[PDB]
């Protein structure tokens, strides 16, 4: 197992706001067997230090939800530990390829297994960006069939109080 | 069978002669409405000197 380099001179004061989920590269059996009836999903990001401050917004069975999180940093710029907030423990988190105007690609790892995510800052995504992300999926040693593509419509933000998790 | 609805694979028993996975939805609506309104006035006067 080996670690990719993060985005050089990344900055959470400039990489910020919304990011609509395009797709996820992962080997995990959940997306293979449960993965049907998937949900519209987006990241939302703000500065607090070297560590990113983050939310995910998502629908669950037609009700909108928010996952608040802090990406506590590893001492390396653009590398984080997900603050180990539950018994699954830490997740290694990285920003790997991006331009803050149009797209972001993230790597996430736990229990020795790599996974990757593609985002665009608005509804559409370029096929050149999607082709570059498939190389990041192949650098995660995954196939394009282990890419799962998420709802290109029906995104949500600003959920009510009882639909934010407060995980931090 | 792959169900084209709820999007999943399933297992069938030799007790079932056929499990099909066709969809049909049949709807019938009837809505019926009435409204009515009236107003009336009468006056009389009878006078002397």
């Amino acid at each position: 197992i080996s670690t990719i380099q993060p985005k050089a001179n990344f900055d959470a004061q400039q990489f910020a706001g919304t990011w609509l989920l395009v797709a996820v590269g992962s080997a995990c059996r959940f997306l293979q067997e449960q993965g049907h009836r998937a949900e519209a999903t987006t990241l939302h990001v703000a500065p607090q230090g070297t560590a990113m401050a983050v939310s995910t917004f998502r629908k669950l069975d037609g009700i909108c939800w928010q996952v608040r999180q802090l990406y506590g940093d590893t001492g390396v710029l653009g590398r984080f530990l997900l603050q180990a907030r539950d018994a699954r423990g830490a997740v290694h988190v990285v920003v790997a390829e991006t331009d803050y105007q149009s797209f972001a690609v993230l790597y996430l790892e736990r229990a020795g297994q790599l996974s990757v995510k593609l985002y665009a800052r608005s509804l559409p995504v370029s096929d050149s960006v999607l082709s570059g992300f498939e190389q990041r999926v192949q650098e995660a040693h995954l196939t394009e069939d282990q890419i799962f593509y998420f709802p290109k419509y029906g995104f949500c933000e600003a959920a009510d109080q009882f639909h934010v998790l407060d995980e931090v | 069978v792959f169900s084209g609805d709820g999007k999943d694979f399933y297992r069938l028993s030799g007790n079932v002669l056929s499990y099909t996975f066709q969809v049909k939805i049949n709807n019938d609506f009837n809505y019926e409405f009435y409204n009515s309104t009236w107003s009336y006035v009468k006056h009389t006067s009878t006078e002397h000197t």
